[PDB]
RNA sequence: AGUAGAAACAAGGG
RNA sequence: CCCUG
RNA sequence: AGUAGAAACAAGGG
RNA sequence: CCCUG
Protein backbone atom coordinates (compact mmCIF):
# COMPACT_ATOMS: atom_id res chain seq x y z
CA UNK A 1 0.00 0.00 0.00
CA UNK A 2 1.85 3.09 -0.59
CA UNK A 3 -0.21 5.47 1.30
CA UNK A 4 0.84 4.12 4.53
CA UNK A 5 4.32 3.81 2.87
CA UNK A 6 4.30 7.73 1.83
CA UNK A 7 2.70 8.19 5.76
CA UNK A 8 5.68 6.86 7.12
CA UNK A 9 8.13 8.49 4.66
CA UNK A 10 6.82 11.44 5.04
CA UNK A 11 7.98 11.54 9.01
CA UNK A 12 11.83 10.95 8.01
CA UNK A 13 14.06 14.39 8.20
CA UNK A 14 14.88 13.95 4.40
CA UNK A 15 12.58 12.16 1.80
CA UNK A 16 12.83 14.25 -1.12
CA UNK A 17 15.82 14.10 -3.42
CA UNK A 18 17.07 17.04 -5.13
CA UNK A 19 20.25 18.08 -7.16
CA UNK A 20 23.52 19.38 -5.95
CA UNK A 21 22.99 23.09 -7.03
CA UNK A 22 20.55 23.47 -4.71
CA UNK A 23 23.20 24.26 -2.24
CA UNK A 24 23.91 27.05 -3.90
CA UNK A 25 20.34 28.82 -3.46
CA UNK A 26 19.05 27.79 -0.44
CA UNK A 27 20.82 27.73 3.10
CA UNK A 28 21.32 24.81 5.31
CA UNK A 29 19.62 26.40 7.94
CA UNK A 30 16.51 28.38 8.77
CA UNK A 31 16.44 31.70 10.72
CA UNK A 32 15.50 29.42 13.92
CA UNK A 33 18.13 26.86 13.13
CA UNK A 34 16.01 24.04 11.39
CA UNK A 35 18.56 22.20 8.88
CA UNK A 36 17.47 22.22 5.25
CA UNK A 37 19.22 19.82 3.67
CA UNK A 38 22.12 17.14 4.32
CA UNK A 39 25.32 16.37 3.28
CA UNK A 40 24.85 12.58 2.51
CA UNK A 41 24.24 11.37 -1.43
CA UNK A 42 21.82 9.68 -2.86
CA UNK A 43 22.68 6.36 -3.52
CA UNK A 44 23.39 5.13 -7.14
CA UNK A 45 23.40 8.77 -7.98
CA UNK A 46 24.89 12.25 -7.30
CA UNK A 47 21.67 14.15 -5.98
CA UNK A 48 21.37 15.23 -2.35
CA UNK A 49 18.44 14.75 0.26
CA UNK A 50 16.15 17.42 0.95
CA UNK A 51 13.48 18.21 3.75
CA UNK A 52 10.03 20.08 2.63
CA UNK A 53 10.96 23.01 4.60
CA UNK A 54 13.52 23.30 1.65
CA UNK A 55 10.02 23.81 -0.77
CA UNK A 56 8.52 25.67 1.79
CA UNK A 57 11.67 28.06 1.59
CA UNK A 58 12.48 28.34 -1.26
CA UNK A 59 8.31 29.04 -1.83
CA UNK A 60 8.67 32.32 0.47
CA UNK A 61 11.89 32.86 -0.39
CA UNK A 62 13.53 32.77 -3.80
CA UNK A 63 14.02 34.06 -7.03
CA UNK A 64 11.49 35.51 -8.84
CA UNK A 65 10.66 34.94 -12.53
CA UNK A 66 7.63 36.42 -14.40
CA UNK A 67 4.63 33.68 -15.55
CA UNK A 68 3.34 35.55 -18.21
CA UNK A 69 3.25 32.70 -20.63
CA UNK A 70 1.48 30.18 -18.44
CA UNK A 71 -2.10 31.28 -19.33
CA UNK A 72 -1.23 31.33 -22.68
CA UNK A 73 -0.20 27.57 -22.65
CA UNK A 74 -2.85 26.57 -20.16
CA UNK A 75 -5.38 28.16 -22.16
CA UNK A 76 -7.91 25.36 -22.62
CA UNK A 77 -7.89 25.55 -18.07
CA UNK A 78 -8.57 28.73 -17.90
CA UNK A 79 -11.31 28.72 -20.07
CA UNK A 80 -13.49 26.31 -18.08
CA UNK A 81 -12.92 28.87 -14.92
CA UNK A 82 -13.69 32.04 -16.68
CA UNK A 83 -16.97 30.46 -18.19
CA UNK A 84 -17.95 28.91 -14.28
CA UNK A 85 -17.50 32.59 -13.19
CA UNK A 86 -19.66 34.17 -15.30
CA UNK A 87 -22.21 31.49 -15.72
CA UNK A 88 -25.66 32.05 -14.13
CA UNK A 89 -27.48 29.26 -12.49
CA UNK A 90 -30.88 28.87 -11.59
CA UNK A 91 -33.96 27.03 -9.50
CA UNK A 92 -33.86 23.16 -8.36
CA UNK A 93 -36.61 21.44 -9.72
CA UNK A 94 -36.64 17.80 -8.58
CA UNK A 95 -38.61 15.69 -11.27
CA UNK A 96 -38.55 12.02 -12.48
CA UNK A 97 -35.21 11.55 -14.65
CA UNK A 98 -20.28 23.45 -23.12
CA UNK A 99 -22.97 21.73 -20.94
CA UNK A 100 -21.28 17.97 -20.60
CA UNK A 101 -18.03 19.85 -18.52
CA UNK A 102 -20.66 20.37 -15.83
CA UNK A 103 -22.50 17.52 -16.23
CA UNK A 104 -21.78 16.24 -12.42
CA UNK A 105 -23.38 19.33 -11.25
CA UNK A 106 -26.67 19.99 -13.43
CA UNK A 107 -28.13 16.20 -13.85
CA UNK A 108 -28.70 14.25 -10.79
CA UNK A 109 -30.63 10.95 -9.59
CA UNK A 110 -34.17 12.50 -9.52
CA UNK A 111 -33.24 16.58 -9.53
CA UNK A 112 -32.29 19.07 -12.41
CA UNK A 113 -30.39 22.12 -11.97
CA UNK A 114 -31.10 24.94 -14.69
CA UNK A 115 -27.51 26.18 -15.73
CA UNK A 116 -25.89 28.49 -18.91
CA UNK A 117 -22.79 28.99 -19.11
CA UNK A 118 -21.54 32.29 -18.96
CA UNK A 119 -19.88 31.80 -22.54
CA UNK B 1 24.45 43.58 37.19
CA UNK B 2 24.15 39.68 36.62
CA UNK B 3 20.77 40.53 34.79
CA UNK B 4 18.68 43.29 33.57
CA UNK B 5 15.99 44.73 35.75
CA UNK B 6 14.02 46.96 33.77
CA UNK B 7 14.11 45.92 30.23
CA UNK B 8 13.96 42.43 30.99
CA UNK B 9 10.83 40.77 28.66
CA UNK B 10 9.62 36.88 28.99
CA UNK B 11 8.13 34.21 26.97
CA UNK B 12 4.88 32.47 28.91
CA UNK B 13 3.59 29.67 28.98
CA UNK B 14 1.13 27.98 31.24
CA UNK B 15 1.64 24.58 32.97
CA UNK B 16 -1.44 22.93 34.68
CA UNK B 17 0.73 20.12 36.01
CA UNK B 18 1.69 21.46 39.21
CA UNK B 19 5.29 19.62 39.01
CA UNK B 20 7.39 20.30 42.22
CA UNK B 21 10.64 20.45 40.12
CA UNK B 22 11.04 19.21 36.58
CA UNK B 23 13.79 19.77 34.19
CA UNK B 24 14.29 23.43 33.05
CA UNK B 25 15.29 22.31 29.58
CA UNK B 26 11.70 21.23 28.39
CA UNK B 27 9.91 24.64 29.83
CA UNK B 28 12.59 26.71 28.08
CA UNK B 29 11.73 25.17 24.57
CA UNK B 30 8.16 25.01 25.73
CA UNK B 31 8.07 28.57 25.73
CA UNK B 32 10.47 29.26 22.51
CA UNK B 33 7.99 27.66 20.68
CA UNK B 34 5.23 30.06 21.20
CA UNK B 35 7.45 32.98 19.03
CA UNK B 36 6.94 32.95 15.46
CA UNK B 37 8.52 36.13 14.86
CA UNK B 38 12.36 35.03 14.55
CA UNK B 39 14.53 36.86 12.06
CA UNK B 40 18.13 36.74 10.63
CA UNK B 41 20.29 38.47 14.15
CA UNK B 42 22.56 41.27 13.28
CA UNK B 43 24.99 44.07 15.24
CA UNK B 44 23.50 47.25 16.11
CA UNK B 45 25.16 48.00 19.27
CA UNK B 46 28.63 47.32 19.45
CA UNK B 47 30.56 46.17 21.63
CA UNK B 48 34.12 47.92 21.93
CA UNK B 49 36.51 46.09 23.47
CA UNK B 50 35.31 42.62 22.22
CA UNK B 51 34.74 40.58 19.02
CA UNK B 52 31.31 40.96 18.26
CA UNK B 53 31.49 37.79 15.35
CA UNK B 54 31.86 35.75 18.19
CA UNK B 55 28.60 36.63 19.85
CA UNK B 56 26.75 36.43 16.76
CA UNK B 57 28.29 33.13 16.06
CA UNK B 58 27.80 32.06 19.48
CA UNK B 59 23.56 32.71 19.50
CA UNK B 60 23.69 31.32 16.28
CA UNK B 61 25.01 28.03 18.08
CA UNK B 62 22.75 27.56 20.94
CA UNK B 63 19.75 28.23 18.30
CA UNK B 64 20.74 25.33 16.34
CA UNK B 65 21.97 22.86 19.22
CA UNK B 66 18.63 23.56 20.52
CA UNK B 67 17.30 22.33 17.26
CA UNK B 68 19.65 19.17 17.24
CA UNK B 69 17.23 17.88 20.20
CA UNK B 70 14.71 16.51 17.98
CA UNK B 71 16.95 14.51 16.04
CA UNK B 72 18.02 12.21 19.11
CA UNK B 73 17.04 8.80 19.96
CA UNK B 74 16.13 9.55 23.35
CA UNK B 75 16.04 13.56 24.92
CA UNK B 76 18.61 14.79 27.07
CA UNK B 77 18.14 16.25 30.81
CA UNK B 78 21.03 18.66 30.38
CA UNK B 79 22.60 20.13 26.79
CA UNK B 80 26.50 20.10 26.62
CA UNK B 81 27.31 22.70 24.30
CA UNK B 82 30.44 22.20 21.85
CA UNK B 83 33.54 23.55 22.90
CA UNK B 84 34.08 25.40 19.81
CA UNK B 85 36.57 28.42 19.05
CA UNK B 86 34.12 31.36 19.71
CA UNK B 87 32.70 29.92 23.08
CA UNK B 88 36.68 29.07 23.61
CA UNK B 89 37.34 32.86 23.28
CA UNK B 90 34.49 34.00 25.06
CA UNK B 91 34.43 31.92 27.87
CA UNK B 92 38.35 32.99 28.45
CA UNK B 93 39.85 29.48 27.97
CA UNK B 94 43.23 29.03 28.19
CA UNK B 95 43.99 32.93 29.38
CA UNK B 96 45.47 32.12 32.37
CA UNK B 97 49.91 32.83 32.40
CA UNK C 1 -2.05 15.41 8.10
CA UNK C 2 -0.09 13.32 5.64
CA UNK C 3 1.90 15.86 4.26
CA UNK C 4 1.59 18.16 7.48
CA UNK C 5 0.64 21.37 5.69
CA UNK C 6 -1.89 22.30 8.17
CA UNK C 7 -3.65 25.92 7.87
CA UNK C 8 -1.53 29.48 8.21
CA UNK C 9 -3.54 30.19 11.26
CA UNK C 10 -4.40 27.35 12.77
CA UNK C 11 -2.47 26.47 16.25
CA UNK C 12 -0.97 23.10 15.54
CA UNK C 13 2.73 22.88 16.41
CA UNK C 14 4.90 20.88 13.80
CA UNK C 15 7.90 21.37 12.06
CA UNK C 16 6.95 23.14 9.07
CA UNK C 17 4.97 25.25 11.33
CA UNK C 18 7.48 28.09 11.35
CA UNK C 19 8.60 28.47 7.72
CA UNK C 20 3.77 28.39 7.28
CA UNK C 21 3.25 30.71 9.27
CA UNK C 22 5.82 33.06 7.78
CA UNK C 23 4.41 32.41 4.46
CA UNK C 24 1.26 33.08 5.56
CA UNK C 25 2.28 36.34 7.12
CA UNK C 26 4.36 37.93 4.45
CA UNK C 27 1.10 37.02 1.80
CA UNK C 28 -1.29 39.96 0.95
CA UNK C 29 -4.40 37.96 -0.06
CA UNK C 30 -4.26 34.87 1.91
CA UNK C 31 -6.97 33.15 -0.40
CA UNK C 32 -4.26 32.27 -3.48
CA UNK C 33 -2.27 30.05 -1.27
CA UNK C 34 -2.16 26.28 -2.21
CA UNK C 35 -3.35 24.16 0.44
CA UNK C 36 -0.05 22.87 0.30
CA UNK C 37 1.22 26.10 1.57
CA UNK C 38 -1.42 26.48 4.44
CA UNK C 39 -3.87 28.05 2.22
CA UNK C 40 -7.76 27.87 2.30
CA UNK C 41 -10.17 25.70 0.67
CA UNK C 42 -12.11 26.62 -1.98
CA UNK C 43 -13.18 23.40 -3.77
CA UNK C 44 -16.77 22.70 -4.12
CA UNK C 45 -19.31 20.46 -5.75
CA UNK C 46 -19.26 23.35 -8.97
CA UNK C 47 -15.17 23.45 -8.78
CA UNK C 48 -14.69 19.46 -8.70
CA UNK C 49 -12.93 19.69 -12.11
CA UNK C 50 -10.53 22.61 -12.18
CA UNK D 1 -14.14 -7.02 20.36
CA UNK D 2 -10.30 -5.33 20.49
CA UNK D 3 -11.39 -3.14 23.13
CA UNK D 4 -13.83 -2.44 25.48
CA UNK D 5 -16.91 -0.36 24.77
CA UNK D 6 -19.51 -0.05 26.91
CA UNK D 7 -17.55 -0.94 29.90
CA UNK D 8 -14.62 1.82 29.27
CA UNK D 9 -12.75 4.24 31.56
CA UNK D 10 -10.22 6.86 30.46
CA UNK D 11 -7.97 9.04 32.31
CA UNK D 12 -7.88 12.11 31.19
CA UNK D 13 -5.95 15.28 31.43
CA UNK D 14 -5.20 18.91 29.61
CA UNK D 15 -2.80 20.02 26.86
CA UNK D 16 -3.43 23.16 25.89
CA UNK D 17 -0.06 23.42 24.20
CA UNK D 18 -1.62 21.84 20.56
CA UNK D 19 1.00 19.54 19.25
CA UNK D 20 0.65 18.22 16.05
CA UNK D 21 1.53 14.21 16.48
CA UNK D 22 3.90 14.29 19.83
CA UNK D 23 5.03 11.28 21.94
CA UNK D 24 1.98 9.15 23.34
CA UNK D 25 4.29 7.69 26.07
CA UNK D 26 5.02 11.00 27.85
CA UNK D 27 1.00 11.36 27.73
CA UNK D 28 0.65 8.29 29.46
CA UNK D 29 2.34 8.85 31.57
CA UNK D 30 1.44 12.38 32.29
CA UNK D 31 -2.33 10.55 32.67
CA UNK D 32 -1.23 8.23 34.72
CA UNK D 33 0.24 10.89 37.51
CA UNK D 34 -2.83 12.16 38.24
CA UNK D 35 -4.54 8.81 40.26
CA UNK D 36 -3.56 8.77 43.63
CA UNK D 37 -5.54 5.39 44.88
CA UNK D 38 -3.32 2.30 42.75
CA UNK D 39 -3.60 -0.89 45.33
CA UNK D 40 -2.35 -4.17 45.26
CA UNK D 41 -4.14 -5.81 42.51
CA UNK D 42 -5.94 -9.42 42.82
CA UNK D 43 -7.40 -11.93 40.59
CA UNK D 44 -11.50 -11.77 41.21
CA UNK D 45 -12.90 -13.18 37.87
CA UNK D 46 -9.82 -16.03 36.31
CA UNK D 47 -9.68 -17.45 33.01
CA UNK D 48 -10.37 -20.87 33.07
CA UNK D 49 -7.91 -22.50 29.76
CA UNK D 50 -4.65 -20.17 30.76
CA UNK D 51 -1.87 -20.13 33.78
CA UNK D 52 -3.55 -16.74 35.54
CA UNK D 53 -0.70 -15.19 37.86
CA UNK D 54 0.98 -14.25 34.19
CA UNK D 55 -1.34 -11.45 33.77
CA UNK D 56 -0.73 -10.13 36.76
CA UNK D 57 3.07 -10.90 36.24
CA UNK D 58 2.65 -8.70 33.29
CA UNK D 59 0.59 -5.87 34.95
CA UNK D 60 3.33 -5.77 37.72
CA UNK D 61 6.00 -5.81 35.08
CA UNK D 62 4.75 -3.03 32.97
CA UNK D 63 4.40 -1.09 36.46
CA UNK D 64 7.91 -1.20 37.06
CA UNK D 65 9.24 -0.03 33.64
CA UNK D 66 6.98 2.99 34.02
CA UNK D 67 9.09 3.67 37.05
CA UNK D 68 12.20 2.64 35.69
CA UNK D 69 11.96 5.56 33.07
CA UNK D 70 12.31 7.54 35.40
CA UNK D 71 15.98 6.69 36.60
CA UNK D 72 17.77 7.14 32.75
CA UNK D 73 20.47 9.41 31.54
CA UNK D 74 18.39 10.31 28.26
CA UNK D 75 14.15 10.09 28.61
CA UNK D 76 13.16 7.42 25.53
CA UNK D 77 10.35 7.64 23.24
CA UNK D 78 9.63 4.10 23.08
CA UNK D 79 9.80 1.29 25.47
CA UNK D 80 10.79 -1.96 24.71
CA UNK D 81 9.96 -4.92 27.01
CA UNK D 82 12.03 -6.92 28.27
CA UNK D 83 11.57 -10.68 26.88
CA UNK D 84 10.52 -12.44 30.07
CA UNK D 85 8.94 -15.39 30.68
CA UNK D 86 5.28 -14.20 31.23
CA UNK D 87 5.56 -12.09 28.25
CA UNK D 88 7.13 -15.12 26.07
CA UNK D 89 3.98 -17.42 27.39
CA UNK D 90 1.47 -14.68 26.96
CA UNK D 91 2.52 -13.62 23.40
CA UNK D 92 2.64 -17.21 22.59
CA UNK D 93 6.45 -17.59 21.82
CA UNK D 94 8.09 -20.97 20.77
CA UNK D 95 4.29 -22.80 19.89
CA UNK D 96 4.55 -23.05 16.14
CA UNK D 97 5.91 -26.71 15.15
CA UNK E 1 28.03 24.07 53.58
CA UNK E 2 26.05 20.96 54.68
CA UNK E 3 22.54 23.23 53.67
CA UNK E 4 23.43 22.17 49.84
CA UNK E 5 25.07 19.74 50.27
CA UNK E 6 21.98 17.70 51.63
CA UNK E 7 19.92 19.98 49.09
CA UNK E 8 22.01 17.82 46.76
CA UNK E 9 22.24 14.30 48.67
CA UNK E 10 18.38 14.31 48.91
CA UNK E 11 18.06 14.53 44.84
CA UNK E 12 19.56 11.23 44.94
CA UNK E 13 17.69 7.91 44.97
CA UNK E 14 19.17 6.64 47.99
CA UNK E 15 20.25 8.69 50.57
CA UNK E 16 19.80 7.10 53.52
CA UNK E 17 21.52 4.16 54.93
CA UNK E 18 19.37 1.29 57.02
CA UNK E 19 20.28 -2.04 58.29
CA UNK E 20 19.77 -5.66 56.36
CA UNK E 21 16.80 -6.78 58.04
CA UNK E 22 14.93 -4.17 56.29
CA UNK E 23 14.73 -6.22 53.29
CA UNK E 24 12.67 -8.66 55.29
CA UNK E 25 10.03 -5.86 56.38
CA UNK E 26 9.23 -3.90 53.74
CA UNK E 27 9.37 -4.63 50.27
CA UNK E 28 11.35 -3.73 47.28
CA UNK E 29 8.57 -2.18 45.40
CA UNK E 30 5.53 0.01 46.21
CA UNK E 31 1.70 -0.41 45.09
CA UNK E 32 2.93 1.65 41.87
CA UNK E 33 6.20 0.40 41.21
CA UNK E 34 8.60 2.88 43.43
CA UNK E 35 12.32 1.08 44.09
CA UNK E 36 12.54 1.41 48.12
CA UNK E 37 16.00 0.06 48.87
CA UNK E 38 19.01 -1.46 46.35
CA UNK E 39 20.51 -4.24 46.55
CA UNK E 40 23.37 -2.61 46.44
CA UNK E 41 25.87 -2.57 50.15
CA UNK E 42 27.41 0.15 52.17
CA UNK E 43 31.27 0.80 51.19
CA UNK E 44 33.42 -0.33 54.40
CA UNK E 45 30.60 -1.69 56.02
CA UNK E 46 27.07 -4.05 55.17
CA UNK E 47 24.61 -1.61 55.17
CA UNK E 48 22.46 -1.31 52.37
CA UNK E 49 21.07 2.12 50.71
CA UNK E 50 17.32 2.94 50.84
CA UNK E 51 15.23 5.94 49.39
CA UNK E 52 13.73 7.58 52.17
CA UNK E 53 10.26 6.20 50.34
CA UNK E 54 11.09 3.66 53.02
CA UNK E 55 10.77 5.93 55.72
CA UNK E 56 7.17 7.04 54.54
CA UNK E 57 5.99 3.46 53.50
CA UNK E 58 7.49 2.05 57.45
CA UNK E 59 5.41 4.89 58.95
CA UNK E 60 2.04 4.19 57.26
CA UNK E 61 2.20 0.30 56.92
CA UNK E 62 4.51 -1.01 59.59
CA UNK E 63 4.18 -3.10 63.21
CA UNK E 64 2.02 -1.03 65.02
CA UNK E 65 3.20 -0.87 69.68
CA UNK E 66 1.72 0.35 72.43
CA UNK E 67 3.61 3.40 73.81
CA UNK E 68 2.77 4.04 77.54
CA UNK E 69 6.82 4.84 78.29
CA UNK E 70 7.68 7.65 75.83
CA UNK E 71 5.91 10.17 78.32
CA UNK E 72 6.93 8.91 81.16
CA UNK E 73 10.71 8.99 80.31
CA UNK E 74 9.97 12.44 78.52
CA UNK E 75 7.85 13.67 81.58
CA UNK E 76 9.23 17.57 81.46
CA UNK E 77 8.49 18.19 78.21
CA UNK E 78 5.05 16.73 78.26
CA UNK E 79 4.74 18.50 81.92
CA UNK E 80 5.55 21.83 79.63
CA UNK E 81 2.41 21.49 77.01
CA UNK E 82 0.28 20.37 80.30
CA UNK E 83 1.02 23.65 81.94
CA UNK E 84 0.58 25.52 79.04
C1' A F 1 37.64 39.77 26.73
C1' G F 2 35.76 39.43 31.80
C1' U F 3 35.37 39.41 37.41
C1' A F 4 37.70 42.40 41.05
C1' G F 5 40.24 45.96 43.71
C1' A F 6 45.96 48.13 47.08
C1' A F 7 46.03 41.55 45.00
C1' A F 8 44.22 37.94 42.93
C1' C F 9 41.28 34.52 39.39
C1' A F 10 41.07 33.76 34.13
C1' A F 11 43.10 25.62 36.51
C1' G F 12 47.33 22.68 39.43
C1' G F 13 50.69 18.31 40.18
C1' G F 14 52.56 13.79 38.69
C1' C G 1 46.26 7.90 31.75
C1' C G 2 45.60 8.81 37.09
C1' C G 3 44.51 11.94 41.60
C1' U G 4 42.88 16.67 43.71
C1' G G 5 38.30 21.42 44.00
C1' A H 1 -2.92 -19.90 25.36
C1' G H 2 -4.76 -16.91 21.33
C1' U H 3 -6.39 -15.40 16.03
C1' A H 4 -9.42 -18.11 12.91
C1' G H 5 -12.72 -21.43 10.17
C1' A H 6 -13.54 -26.60 5.68
C1' A H 7 -7.06 -24.54 6.21
C1' A H 8 -3.79 -21.93 8.08
C1' C H 9 -0.76 -18.41 11.58
C1' A H 10 1.36 -19.08 16.34
C1' A H 11 8.75 -17.06 12.01
C1' G H 12 11.77 -19.52 7.45
C1' G H 13 16.83 -20.67 4.92
C1' G H 14 21.82 -21.15 5.00
C1' C I 1 27.15 -14.18 12.13
C1' C I 2 24.35 -12.98 7.27
C1' C I 3 20.11 -12.55 4.27
C1' U I 4 14.56 -12.37 3.59
C1' G I 5 8.73 -10.26 5.35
Amino acid sequence: NPALRMKWMMAMKYPITADKRIMEMIPERNEQGQTLWSKTNDAGSDRVMVSPLAVTWWNRNGPTTSTVHYPKVYKTYFEKVERLKHGTFGPVHFRNQVYIEVLHLTQGTCWEQMYTPGG
Amino acid sequence: SKFLLMDALALSIEDPSHEGEGIPLYDAIKCMKTFFGWKEPNIIKPHEKGINPNYLLTWKQVLAELQDIENEEKIPRTKNMKKTSQLKWALGENMAP
Amino acid sequence: YTYRCHRGDTQIQTRRAFELKKLWEQTRSKAGLLVSDGGPNLYNIRNLHI
